[PDB]
């Protein structure tokens, strides 16, 4: 998961 | 002051979703709100935007809603609710599109919308001061520190970051042609  | 209904409805939406993530777990909400991971899901149209509402820590949602309330508030107050809605809908759609391409569908956060607001407020306040909007030098400093730190993985969704920025610059350029 990548966080924007 | 600053309190637009779009500004506050986004803040409430984000908090409501984040409450749900806390009760149900991330993945469960992720399974429903994240960008379509399977083309069969592509007509679940909410997903192109709803990824923006998901946050994966309290620090992330506070930091983001801060920037959102600050820059979002300013756009709604000076330029109207409709303008804030459009920047939001376009940047969420496009930063999610690019982000999916960069590293697939598992991401969220309002930070693509935020970088679009940063781009927008800055260029608009530059090319078009009468809009009553501007981004300070200290904050464009930190924005720049913020993007590149995501490159170097010290801010994880880089496509979102760069996407959103681009979108905000472009729209501010367009809006700054018209006066």
């Amino acid at each position: 998961v990548r966080m924007a | 002051e600053r309190a637009g209904p779009v500004t506050w409805v986004m803040m409430i939406a984000c908090v409501v979703v984040f409450i749900a993530m806390q009760i149900l777990g991330d993945q469960e909400v992720m399974l429903w709100l994240a960008w379509p991971f399977d083309p069969t899901l592509k007509f679940e149209f909410w997903r192109y935007f709803t990824h923006a509402l998901m946050h994966f820590s309290l620090m992330h949602i506070l930091f983001n809603l801060l920037w959102w309330w600050y820059l979002g508030g300013a756009v709604e107050k000076r330029l109207g609710s409709g303008k804030l809605i459009v920047i939001t809908l376009i940047s969420a759609l496009l930063s999610g599109y690019v982000q999916q391409k960069f590293s697939g569908p598992w991401f969220g956060g309002l930070s693509g919308v935020v970088f679009a607001l940063m781009g927008y407020v800055w260029l608009r306040g530059e090319r078009d001061p009468q809009s009553g909007i501007y981004l300070q030098r200290g904050l464009i400093i930190f924005a720049l520190i913020w993007i590149v730190a995501g490159w170097f993985d010290l801010s994880m969704a880089n496509g979102a970051h760069i996407a959103g920025l681009a979108v905000g610059l472009a729209m501010a350029f367009v809006d700054s042609l018209n006066a």
